This record gives structure tokens, sequence and C-alpha cells, in this order.
RNA sequence: GCUUGUGCUGUCUUCGUCCA
């Protein structure tokens, strides 16, 4: 039934009649061995600790940046446009957790398979350029915002200045941008992390780098590689379950062994 | 009958000639194998026009032998003859069952039994001919024949002409 | 290049155009008229002219050729006969379509029984699929059963009422309800009346019916001239040193032959309607049989050893059939099997080869300015000596076998040649272990020729494999290419198995008694001393040389 | 090379070493099509270098292709059966 | 070997009348339709070739590769003797040969003038171009030659034919 | 009208795996078979670790030509391509 | 559906990646309707007729293709395997053409 | 003939026991009649009147033969046994159970 | 100068081997 069936180099999954079965693999266009199991930090947790996580207030002092931490300490209270900046970065963060917890995962799951693994980047970078001692990092936050902003921008999934393609392509990396949004934030660069600048840029780069090396590759017969992956199981494997219920549910039958309702009730 | 035609070849080209100089050198291959070959459907190809800027193309790797193919599109001058066509000759060749003359590089064989009558074949004259009172045709000799049937060969045509009608004969 | 040179263009299949062969066409590609149905001569060699075995439809035997095309038995793909039947007979997998065309049109005028002026008609015409268009257009005209000679202004039909038809077995049975009720005649539709009733079918009516002018006419579903198969399709056998086998299809085309001939002799001399109705359906049964042999509702046509004749339908079913059993997949050389075993000391991509094995097998290496000399040694170490070639292949396609040369050290080796040489060290091989459920069961490894008569693997491969060594066999599938090498290195090669699509994790990792070792080994209590740990150290292959302090 | 052994080939991607198996290291056999019935009853003769379909009669528009010799014996086998695939090397739409 | 621009041409079940060739009924042939394709696909007619055109063209192409085969720096056998293959050779030796001692017109202002008045004029705007090739190659003098040498001229009698062979005499160069 | 241009090319810029195999056997297959060699070699004799390092420095004289699915392609050259 | 096939599939703890299931569940309801893995499912499919019939029903297959005069445009993998031909696939998706333009260097 | 080396058979067409033999040797030497072509033009006695039907040993096996029998079946022709003797050593891949 | 020897059925059935 799956054989004929292979990726094209626009993206889209198609038989051999040309028929669409899918405008993108996997409606994301990543390969299935370059995924990981990642946490999106935006889901959990209550408001408070959200907000302690995420917020920079550039007035008050105590809920400031430390200054031990940065270079420019002195220079930066006060300053309005840069509160301005920070603003939308946290609009933009609790624009994501409300997208994530009320319409993706309603259950509150935060550990789910994306691409490029975030943790192992940014752990790399501090053994790479040396993040320890208790220095102060000369990175500034519209660095920050802009060369996160940047990124969020160069992960191309799909080619070409099309409205309709740009739409598709913005759709496409939606989960993994929250991820890394909610990774990259300014107060978590500058504090928990600690990365100086050449770490920032390192980190971007890699980061684009990996993306672009973990799309799927124009020509996959992915037809097959789902058949094998779906019945390779199946050789090794009160309702109706395991085989005979899989035979029920690919044969389409009209009367099944067990059939059953899950009525749900009214809140009261 | 002479004509002009827009024709096209397929030529397989070899890796190690995958040089600079590969699109002269198609070029070249090309007009020595079409000039002057002999095709039934078409006749015979005596020129290719504009031989040195003829467009060959992009060439396409055939899996598992590494030579390349190229499609050649070019216009060459192209002679058939048709049946029932009167065209001039030169005699060739005299002989008792006919006369063999050429039309081009066309040889053409007339046989005695479309030959008139009065056109008695004279072995006796030097050289020997088929001639009448007013009527002596020999070897270069022009002569006016219609082609009433052509033989379709490997590379070769044979065509066979009359002198039996009207308007016809020696020239 | 094993092919000898042919001027034809060599270009690759694009279309596959199906349909019906016209009784024309038949004629047409046919070189010789089977009328014989004596095979052989005179049991003198030479089998009879026009028989079934007529040398003109090809040959099978090395020291004859075809007297046909000329070639030899390798390259005659073999030539057609036809045989023309006395009585045209329904071909035995269209009669349901012969039944449902007969419901759809009228038996006289031969026209449908519909017209565009029902809108649901017009609406069943505007579909462009012919199957769906048949389909449509069956469900609506069946129920209209009287043909109009007058428009529902003439459209052409002739008021005649349209009979019932029903089938049994090969005879389809025609019911008029001839004039409340009243004595109805049903009588026997014979194949000859239906064929020249829809030779009559207008082409406009053929395409609303779904069928196509060109291509498959629906006067041509039924059989006025068969065609005879050459004899590469039904090859003899040898059953013993002296008798040779026919094969079933010569016997089944010679008994249809048979039944021809008795039916040509009937009509001439003399005629009781009985005989020639039982002669008849003899003649159509052998022919139906002929092609399919699994006919529910009548006993099959058995040999005179009692078992089933083998149907050409038979031969394209089943596992074993032509398209399970030859086509989708089929019996290949350079292959090898044997029994495999574990190997400590064997990288992860690399397959412990027998010394037979690599001297049986081999891979034709082309003669360049960079091998010539490493070359012209393996073709003097000869094919027994390690390492070695088998044969030389010269441009024209020649083979030189280099165990029946006496002047193997004469052979001068000129470039573009091949020499199939020895199966050597880091050559990439395709290796595989059954059932293969998924990808990871066909992984290319890297070939080590070792002693002894089993395959060798690295243990944590044998996870993938799902392999362990109580028994267990693998098979070994040679690259004969430098284009089927390269993507075997680079797409099927071990490493890049190792993380598999289904779960996003690795398939292959620490097992056995190297796990249960490397637990043991970093316990919190574990020490070792400087001289073990020397050895510990050296036998790491990537070790910098620096001993931790 | 069972059914099996070519769905893992063709979810290796490796066209050519299917091909290769399917063809070289098995029954590879070549014949001649007509350019226009697009049927195998082509009479070759390599020899004589003359080629010839009777039922269309022409000597020009001819090919010849590389097919299993098992797709060739059911070509056959269909011909027998009053059925006639035609293979033709151009796309029409 | 050399594929015409015409491909497809499958199997079909009509057979007509219009398929044999035929000088007379002027029946050329699918590959010679009065109807042709170009490489861009457009529309294109018949190009037929007198034997003063047909030598024009083959003069100036064998010269012009002569030039060009010698960097850019007239006797027939040295013209023939530039072309490879000596089968080659020979066939374009037997051509020039042909056309030489049939050149009705060697000029090409002549030619230029001899296919203006068969093209541009009104009675010759409906003949075919294998006719005008034949009437300027033949050399006829008489309507009734003409006629018996060409038959399908017979059916177009709205022909200025007798005056435009009296100019075809005058235009010959004596 | 089928070739699509080059400044309207919308695939992806990298080497695909599938592309990058097919090229280097294509690549070995052609020297192999005694096509000239477009870099130097050290001290190299086989045809793949050759073509290999054909690829490395952006030297291989071949052509992609990419199918689209409604019959339309894109010509790539391997020199523009993007090889990890 | 796709709840039905990871429900079966998670009970005994094994996990799939979901791009396969979504593909799986993606084909089985691509026509508007349900279609089932089995011949009834598959064959009723307007693709090749010698790709359908490599399945089941091959005969029966056969005489319908020939009598409606089906025409197979030999795109899929299974017609170019069995007539020997590089399949569109994998590294056969593609073309590789000479270029004359760098050999002039 | 076979491929194989007839120098090992006795004047009977059969071997002797305690002769070694190796793959494709033959065994057991039987012709079968052929009707005579018209080489009795100028061949001296040499022309081929009969068929080779020899019995030759496994490819893949070899050892020493240990026992011929010769017997006639119950049609009263001609009816040999030949059994073959070797040994067989454990070595990497053999199967052993418990 | 006496000169070296190339070829194999087929169809059923059963019993086994490794996975499952
Ligand atoms: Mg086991
Ligand atoms: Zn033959
Ligand atoms: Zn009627
Ligand atoms: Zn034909």
């Amino acid at each position: 039934a799956l054989e004929d069936i292979m990726v094209h180099y626009d993206g889209t999954t198609r038989n051999s009649l040309g028929d669409i079965i899918q405008f993108l693999y996997g409606e994301d266009g990543l390969d299935g061995t370059q995924v990981e199991r990642q946490t999106i930090d935006t889901i959990p947790g209550s408001d408070k600790a959200f907000h302690k996580r995420y917020y920079v207030d550039l007035m008050d002092e105590k809920n400031s940046i430390k200054p031990d931490v940065i270079e420019y300490a002195a220079d930066i209270l006060g300053d309005v446009e840069l509160q301005k900046e920070l603003n939308s970065e946290y609009e933009q963060l609790v624009s994501d957790r409300k997208f994530l917890r009320e319409i993706v995962f309603v259950n509150g799951d935060h550990n789910w398979p994306l691409p490029v693994n975030l943790r192992r980047i940014i752990q790399n970078a501090q053994q790479i350029f040396h993040l320890d001692r208790a220095k102060a990092s000369d990175l500034t936050i519209p660095e920050i915002i802009h060369g996160v902003r940047d990124l969020c921008k160069k992960l191309f999934v799909l080619r070409g200045e099309n409205e309709l393609i740009k739409e598709a392509q913005q759709n496409a990396t939606s989960l993994f941008q929250c991820l890394v949004r909610a990774r990259l934030a300014t107060r978590r660069i500058l504090e928990e992390f600690r990365l100086n600048r050449d770490a920032f840029e390192w980190v971007l780069g890699t980061i684009e780098a990996q993306f672009q090396r973990s799309l799927v590759h124009p020509g996959e017969m992915v037809g097959v590689i789902a058949a094998q992956s779906i019945g390779e199981p199946a050789t090794q494997m009160n309702v109706t379950l395991g085989v005979p219920r899989l035979k029920e549910i690919l044969n389409v039958a009209k009367n099944i062994k067990t059939p059953a309702l899950t009525v749900y009730l009214d809140r009261e | 009958m002479f004509f002009l035609k827009d024709l096209s070849l397929i030529l397989t080209l070899h890796p190690s000639y995958f040089g600079p100089q590969m699109n002269q050198y198609l070029r070249e291959k090309l007009l020595t194998d079409v000039e002057g070959t002999c095709t039934g459907q078409f006749g015979y190809i005596v020129t290719v026009l504009d031989g040195m800027n003829i467009d060959v193309g992009k060439g396409r790797i055939i899996p598992g032998s590494g030579s390349a193919e190229f499609e050649v599109k070019y216009r060459a001058v192209v002679w058939k003859p048709f049946k029932g066509e009167v065209v001039d000759a030169i005699v060739s060749n005299v002989s008792p069952i006919g006369f063999f003359a050429d039309v081009g590089p066309l040889n053409v064989f007339v046989s005695t039994r479309l030959i008139p009558d009065n056109l008695v074949y004279n072995p006796s004259n030097s050289p020997p001919a088929y001639m009448s009172n007013d009527e002596l045709i020999t070897k270069g000799s022009k002569v006016r024949l219609k082609v009433v049937g052509t033989r379709t060969d490997v590379n070769e045509i044979y065509a066979i002409g009359s002198i039996k009608e009207d308007f016809l004969g020696a020239i | 290049s094993q092919f000898p040179y042919s001027s034809a263009p060599l270009r690759s299949v694009k279309e596959v155009q199906f349909g019906l062969l016209s009784p024309e066409e038949i004629r047409a590609i046919s070189v010789v008229k089977i009328e014989y149905p004596e095979i052989m001569d005179e049991s003198r060699q030479r089998p009879r002219e026009g028989g079934l075995n007529d040398p003109k439809l090809g040959s099978i035997d090395r020291n004859f050729k075809c007297q046909t095309c000329g070639e030899g038995m390798a390259e005659c793909p073999g030539h057609f006969g036809h045989m023309e039947l006395a009585k045209p007979v329904f071909h035995i997998g269209f009669i349901p379509k012969i039944k449902k065309v007969c419901e759809c049109i009228c038996m006289n005028c031969g026209k449908l029984l519909l017209d565009e002026t029902n809108p649901t008609m017009a609406q069943a015409i505007r579909i462009r699929d012919p199957k769906k268009r048949f389909n449509a257009v069956w469900q609506l005209c069946k129920t209209k059963m009287v043909c109009e000679a007058d428009a529902p202004v003439s459209r052409g039909g002739c008021g005649n009422t349209q009979p019932v038809v029903r089938k049994d077995g090969m005879k389809l049975w025609g019911t008029w309800k001839k004039s409340r009720d009243a004595q109805p005649e049903r009588k026997l539709l014979t194949p000859g009346e239906i064929l020249n009733v829809f030779k009559h079918i207008s082409p406009e009516d053929c395409f609303r019916l779904g069928f196509n002018e060109d291509y498959a006419r629906p006067e041509w579903m039924i059989i006025t001239v068969l065609p005879v198969p050459p004899p590469q399709v039904r090859p003899s056998i040898a059953m013993d040193e002296t008798t040779q086998g026919q094969d079933d299809l010569t016997h089944k085309l010679s008994d249809i032959l048979k039944a021809n001939i008795n039916v040509q002799k009937l009509e001439m001399d003399g005629s009781p309607q009985h005989i020639i109705n039982e002669v008849e359906q003899l003649l159509q049964f052998h022919v139906a049989t002929y092609m399919d042999n699994d006919i529910a509702g009548q006993p099959q046509a058995l040999q005179k050893s009692g078992r089933p004749v083998k149907a050409i339908r038979a031969r394209l079913k089943g596992k074993e059939g032509r398209l399970r059993g030859n086509l989708m997949g089929k019996r290949v050389d350079f292959s090898a099997r044997t029994v495999i075993s574990g190997d400590p000391n064997l990288e992860l991509d690399q397959v412990g080869v027998p010394i037979s094995i690599a001297k049986t097998l081999s891979y034709p290496e082309t003669v360049t300015q960079y091998n010539i000399h490493r070359l012209t040694e393996y073709v003097r170490n000869g094919p027994n000596e390690h390492p070695g070639a088998k044969y030389v292949i010269r441009d024209n396609g020649d083979r030189i076998d280099l165990r029946y040369h006496k002047r193997a050290g004469d052979i001068v080796l000129q470039y573009g040649w091949k020499v199939e040489r020895h199966l050597m060290d880091d050559d990439p091989v395709l290796f595989n272990r059954q059932p293969s459920l998924h990808k990871m069961s066909m992984m290319a490894h890297r070939v080590k020729v070792m002693p002894y008569s089993t395959f060798r693997l690295n243990l944590s491969v044998t996870s993938p494999y799902n392999a362990d060594f109580d028994g267990d066999e693998m098979n070994l599938h040679v690259p004969q290419s430098e284009e089927t090498r390269a993507e075997l290195s680079q797409l099927c090669a071990v490493p890049l198995q190792i993380v598999s699509p289904q779960s996003n994790k690795p398939v292959m990792g620490i097992v056995q008694d190297t796990l249960c070792g490397v637990r043991k080994m970093t316990l919190r209590d574990t020490f070792i001393e400087y001289e073990q740990v020397m050895n510990m150290l050296f036998w790491v292959p990537s070790w910098d040389g620096v001993v931790p302090q | 090379f069972g059914e099996m052994e070519r769905d893992c080939m063709i979810a290796h991607g490796a066209a050519g070493f299917l091909k290769e198996r399917l063809m070289e290291a098995s029954d590879a056999f070549r014949v001649h099509v007509c350019g226009i019935c697009g049927l195998m009853s082509v009479i070759a003769n390599l020899k004589k270098n003359q080629f010839e379909c009777r039922s269309c009669k022409n000597k020009t528009n001819i090919y010849q292709l590389h097919i299993p010799y098992a797709a060739k014996l059911l070509f056959q086998e269909l011909m027998a059966m009053n059925i006639a695939p035609r293979l033709y090397t151009e796309r029409s739409g | 070997v050399s594929t015409s621009t015409v491909g497809a041409r499958r199997r079909r079940a009509k057979q007509q009348v219009d398929d044999e060739e035929n000088a007379t009924l002027l029946r050329l042939g699918p590959e010679f339709a009065l109807k042709q394709y170009d490489h861009d696909g457009n529309e294109h007619d018949l190009i037929a070739l007198s034997l003063s055109e047909s030598r024009l063209l083959i003069r100036e192409a064998l010269k012009a590769r002569s030039r060009a085969r010698n960097g850019g720096v007239i006797d027939d056998d040295e013209l023939a003797k530039v072309t490879s293959g000596a089968v080659a050779n020979g066939v374009v030796k037997k051509t020039l040969d042909y056309l030489n001692t049939f050149a009705r017109f060697k000029d090409e202002e002549t030619c230029t003038a001899v296919d203006q008045l068969l093209h541009n004029s009104s009675d010759c705007s409906v003949l075919h171009p294998f006719e005008i090739a034949q009437l300027s190659s033949l050399g006829c003098e008489d309507v009734d030659e003409a006629i018996t040498l060409i038959p399908s001229l017979a059916a177009k009698k709205e022909v200025n034919l007798q005056r435009i062979l009296d100019e075809l005499n005058r235009l010959e160069d004596p | 009208e089928l070739a699509i241009l080059k400044e309207e090319r919308t695939t992806t810029p990298y080497l695909t795996k599938y592309e990058r195999a097919r090229i280097l056997g294509t690549r070995a297959l052609q020297i192999s078979m005694n096509a000239p060699v477009l870099v130097d070699i050290e001290g190299e004799t086989d045809p793949l670790q050759i073509a290999m390092k054909e690829l490395s420095q952006r030297k291989i004289p071949l052509v992609i030509r990419r199918y689209l699915p409604d019959g339309s392609y894109e010509d790539w050259g391997c020199d523009e391509l993007i090889v990890d | 559906l796709y709840k039905e096939i990871l429900n079966v599939i998670a009970f005994d703890g094994s996990y799939v990646n979901y791009r396969h299931m979504a593909l799986l569940v993606d084909v089985m309801t691509s026509r508007g309707y349900l279609m089932a893995i089995t011949r009834h499912g598959i064959n009723r499919a307007d693709t090749g007729a010698l790709m359908r019939c490599s399945f089941e029903e091959t005969v029966e297959i056969l005489f319908e293709a020939g009598a409606a005069a089906e025409l197979d445009d030999c795109r899929g993998v299974s017609e170019n395997v069995m007539l020997g031909q590089l399949a569109p696939m994998g590294t056969g998706a593609f073309d590789v053409m000479i270029d004359e333009k760098l050999l002039t260097s | 003939l076979k491929h194989g080396t007839y120098e090992k058979l006795d004047e009977d067409g059969l071997i002797a026991p305690g002769v070694r033999v190796s793959g494709d040797d033959i065994i057991i030497g039987k012709t079968t009649p052929i009707p005579p072509d018209t080489e009795e033009l100028g061949q001296r006695t040499k022309y081929h009147t009969k068929r080779d039907a020899s019995t030759p040993l496994r490819s893949t096996e070899n050892g020493i033969v240990d026992q011929v029998l010769l017997t006639t079946n119950q049609e009263g022709l001609k009816f040999v046994k030949v059994r073959m003797r070797t040994t067989k050593v454990p070595q990497i891949g053999d199967k052993f159970a418990s």
C-alpha cells in the first residue's frame, strides 16, 4: 500500500500518480533520525515561577539583571527603549506559553522529540570558550534580542518568496521557535548560562547549521520506511488489543469485536 | 529533388573525450557521420548548413555506462527521388540488358523493356550504344528519364527509369 | 556490452499500452500457420513444417539456428504462429463482460438502449474513466428491457424486445418474452451471433461503453484466430537420456488443433446438429481450459497422469507465479551463504569472509594506468592463488578463462579491459539475513579475508540482524560496478545505520559479556595495576600514547 | 533476492544496486520493439543488419530494449492470451 | 539513423490512399508534407530547392566551411576535397558534377529574380513548391511539354504558363 | 519552457545524500574509463577516492537536474551545491 | 484512526515515531473515505495496471486492463523494477548531465 | 563426456575400493547407444556410436571408496552401488548441543 | 611428433534448519 510514496523536491509527499498525501513530510519536514526528546521550558510551572525566570525589569533595581554578571550594569537602569525591547520579548514569551498550553499540548506534557539538541550546544559552547569564572559578560541586551529574533527567521524548511510559501514556512517551525525562545531568553543567557559574545554567535551559527542538516532529503522513500517501522513492532507483540485489533483497524472492519464509547460528562 | 529539412541526431561520447574541445569534436563527428550518408527514409544528405555553429545542448550521462548522450539538431540539404518524376541524367554504362545513368549520387538502371523499340542496342558501335535513326544514346550522353520505381536498401537507394514516353530519351 | 552489436538505438520503456489483439494483427505478426496436429514429421528429426514445432517459430537447440531471424538460441526471442478456428469461441476471461455488453445494447440493431436525451445518461457519459463510465451506463441501460424503434422521431432502434441473458458455464442463454402471460423462448447465444452483432456497433457507442476504438474493440473478446506461442514459452524437457517430454501447453495446443480439424471435417461431410453441438462444445472447452483451468462449476482438464493441466493463468498467479516468483524477486548471481560466527576482534563495519568464498566470487576491475601493474600481478597469480583473478574480459566482450589458458604469462593487459579479480580486503559487500523485517537487515560491510568456513561479525551488529551464532546463516551479495560500489559505501554502510528512523534511537549497543564486563569494570572498587594498565592502553586503537595519571 | 530484500533496498534508496541485482546479476535480455505497433514482433537479423516489422511494414522506426528475460516471457504469455502489451519509448500525455 | 521532427504516428485501424509516394499526385508522404515544424515547433512550409538554389546553397556552405577550416583566410574539385570521408567526398563530387553540368542559373541575381517571379506572382501564389522547383529545374519550353512532364500543372489552368516559361527562357543565360 | 531559470530556483541549495552518492559513483566510473582528472593526485589510485577528492574541492564537471513533480526541472551545477 | 493505531502500538510500551503513523493515516483517508489496506482498497485506485497486478488478482487485473485499454505511465517503482530500469527513487530521482561550461577550465 | 576424470575406473567401468576420490570424479562409467551418423564416410572406426551417462562424485564431497557392490536387479540387468567414506573433524561452525 | 577431453531434466511429496 505504501511503497510508491516519496518526498519530492518541493517538500510535498506524493504517490506515483502525483496526488498529494502530505503538504510537508511529518508536518515539519524533518528526518526521523535527527530528532531528540527535549523539554519546552515555557509550558510547565506556575505563573510566578515563569515570571521570575523570564521577566527582566530595568526600573526596579532588585528585579533587574545582577550587576556582577554584566560589565555595563551602570548605564542600564532607567533606559526606556531597552525596556521596550525587553517587554516585547516577554510578550512574545507569554504568547508562546498561551499557544502551547491552550492549543497544542492541553495536558501539559512538555517532553517532545524536536530537532537540534539545545542543551548539548550550550554546554559545548561553555566548554569551548571557558565560560566559567565570575567574569562579567560583554554581551549587550539588544544583541541578544536581535540575534535570537533574526535566528528565528533563518530556519528554512521551504525556499521562496511566495506569500503562501512564507506562511507554510512560519507554520512548520512554530514548536521549534518556541523551544529556541524558551532556552535563549535574555535572563537565562546572561545569568544561567553566562555566555559572552563569541559564544553567542557560535551558538546561533551552530543552531542554524544543525537545523539545516536535520531536514529530510528529497528522494526519501518514506512510505516503505513507514510501513517497515509500523510492521516491525507487530512481529514482537475488556477491549481487543494486539494483532487482532490491528487487523481490525487495517481492514476497516464494519463490526469490530468490542464496540465502545467514551462519554464525558459536564463539569458539575 | 533537393529539399531543406530539420533533422536530429543522437550522439554518444566516450568519457575519454570529456575535455574543453568537446563541442568542436562533436561537431566534426556529426559532419563525418552525416555528410554523404544515404537513408532510405530521407534519401541522401549532401551538406549540413551552418556546420560550425550547431547547437548541441547538454549531454545526459547514461546510467551504468558513463558515456554521455547528446541530442544534436541541424538543418541539412537532402535529395530524394520520387515515383513518377522526370529528371535529367548522364549515361554511365551501356549494356545489352539496358543502360545505367547517374542522377547526382543516385545510379539509375533502365531496362530494355522500358526503352523505345527504335533505339536498338548497337554493340558494334564505338562505344556501344542504344541508337535509332535520329537518336544515339551512349556513355556520357545527356538523357531525360522518368523515375518509375525506387528500391530501398540498408544504406542505398536503387531507382528504375524509363524513356518510353514523350519528351524523354536523348536530350 | 554482453550483447552483440545492433545498430538500432537503445531506449527505455516510458509507457505500457494495454489492449486486445485484433485477428488482423494476429495474422499480421504471425510467421507460419499451424494446422497439422502431429508434433514430429516421421520421428526422424526435422519436426514437421506447419506443425506445433515448426522451425520458423524459433530455435531451442544449440546447433540449430532460427529459420526466421537466423540468430542463435541465446538471441532468438521466439516468433508467433497463428491457428485459424473453424468456429468462433468465447474468451474465458471476458464472458461476464460479454454478458454485460449484451445487456447494454440491442441484439438486432446493435445500438445502445438509452440516449443522451435522458439527463442521467448524459451525466453518466460525462464521466472520464472508462470502467466507471461502463458501470454507470450498464446500471442505467440494464433496466431498459425493450429496444425502441421510435424516440422515447426514430432513434435508430428496431423496436424488438431485449432478451434476458443468463450465464451457464461457457454458454449464455437469452430469453425472449415473445408475444397476459405467453410462451417465452430461451435460445442459445452462439459466439458467432454475438460476434456479428458486435461488429455492427458504432464507434461512438463503443466509446460510450468504455471500450477503445483503436485498442480494445468489443468484438475482439471472441476468439476467431488463436496465436500459437513459440517453443521458448513451452520448452520441452528430457525426462531421461532417450525420451523427452512435451510441455503441457504443447499437449493442450495439440488437443485444440485436433478439435479444430474434427470440426472442419464434420462440417463439410454431414451435419447432424447434435454432433455439431457436441464437437463445437468440446472445442470451446479445450480453448477455455488452455488459458484457465480453474473455472468454478465444471471439472478440470486432466493429464494422462491424473494431474490437472497447468493452464497459462496458473503460470502467473501465486508465490511461485511469474510476477511474484520471477519478476518481483528472482535468484541472482554473485552471492554466497554460510553459517555466521562472532569475532570480538573485528571493527563494527567489517565481515570475515572465508578464503574459498573470496576465490569463488569476483569483481570486474577496469584496467587503467593506476592499477595495470597490480592487475598484471593478479593475472599471473592465476585463479588458485590469492590474490588472483578468474577472467580477463576484452573490450569487444570476449572472456578469457584463466583456468584453461596455457599462456597466462603471455597476456598483456590493455587499458579499458576488465579483470575479474578475486574478492579482496575492504571491498564493500551487501550483507543480509532473512526475514528482512526492516532496512537495517541489509547493511554493507567491508571484506576481510579469513581462514575457516564461517562469516564473522562484530557482536554489536547482531541486534539489527536479529542474529545469534547457534546455527544462523546470512547472505552476502557482491556489487559488480563502480556506481554500485559507491552506492553501497555511501548509503547502506553500517556506521550510517546506527540510529534508526523508527524510534530515533540507536539500534546497536554494547551487548552480552561486554556489557557485563563494563558494569563490573566500572564499579567503584575496581583498581588496576600499572602493568595491566599498560596492556589495556595499548589495546585501544585510538589511544594517543599518553598514559593518564 | 526476494520481495522483502527489494523493499529494504528501496528503503535504502539505492536504485542502481537494485537494477544491477535484478538485471546484470540475473536474466538480462535484449529485444527489439517496433516504434509504431509497440510489439516485440521485429524480425531482427544482426549479422545482415536489417530489421523489419511485417505488421507495420516499416524498416526504420525500431528500437532495442534491455529487459529481464522473465518480462519478455510474461509479455509473450500475455500475447498468447489475446492481450497485447505495447511498449513505447516516448510519453504522449 | 537521423530522426525527423515529426514523431508519434502510433497504431490505428483506418488505411488511407494518400500514403504512397507519387510525384504526379503530389503525395510526398508525412515527412515531406506541406506543413512542417522547426526546432521551436512553429509553423513551417516545405522547402523545395531548384538546382540553381541548391547549387548556390551548397557552394556557399562549402566555401564557408573551407574558409573557416583555414582560419578565415572556388575550384569545385578542391571544394569537394575540403570535406572529410572518401565516400562523402565521392558523393559531394557527384552532386557537384550534376549541378554544374545542369546548372540553368549560375548567378545569384538570376536565381533571385527567378525565385521572385515564381513566388510573388499572383498565379504562383497557389503553385506547390515542388511544382515551382520542377519548373525551374527541368527548363521546359512549352505549355504542352510542361503539362506532360508535370501532370499537376494540368489541373492548374489559372497559370500564365506560356509567358512564365518565356520569362524563364529569357532569364536563362544562352 | 520546462527549464526553470536560475533566478527562480527554489529547491534546497545543498547536495542531498542520494545526489552525493550518485555523483561519486558516476565520477568514479568515468575516471575508471580514463576521463581527465581535474585535481592533482598525490598518491591516490582508487577511482572512488579521486572522485571524493574532486568533490571536496568543487571540481566535478557534472550537473544535477532535479525533476519537479509536474515535469519541470532545475539544473544545478555540482560546483554551486553546498556539500557537508 | 491515529489514536487507535497509537493505542495498539503503545500498549506494550513500544514507541514508534509520529511521522510514520501520520503518513499511514494520511494515506488511509486521502480519498475522502476510509481506504482499507486490502485488495479492495489498494487495487481500486488509478495507479498503473502493472503496479496493481503485482500485489493480488494478477490475471483478473490484466484482463480488465486489456479490455479497458488502460495506459500505464511507468511512474511507479514496481513498474520500473519489473522492467529492469532505474526507478525514480533515491539515487534515481534526478538526472546527471555533463557540464560543458566547467570543462573549459 | 563429463569434464571430470575417467582414469580411476577399472575395465568394467566401476571404481575399486581403497581409491581416493575428489569432487566431479567419475565413479561409475556408463554409456548409452546412439544411432550412428554419416561419419562412416571416412572415419577409421573412430566415430561416435555411444553417449556418456556416467555418474560423477558430488562436487563438494571427497573421500575414499569404501565398498563397491555389483549385482542384478529384479529385471536381470546389472546394478551397482558404490559407498564412499570420509572422516569429519570438528571445526569452527559445527553445531553442538547438550 | 601423437595430442586432451565441456554437459543436465522436470513435477510432486515428505522431512528438516533459522526467525517467528
Ligand atoms: Mg538462532
Ligand atoms: Zn528467431
Ligand atoms: Zn434494436
Ligand atoms: Zn510494428
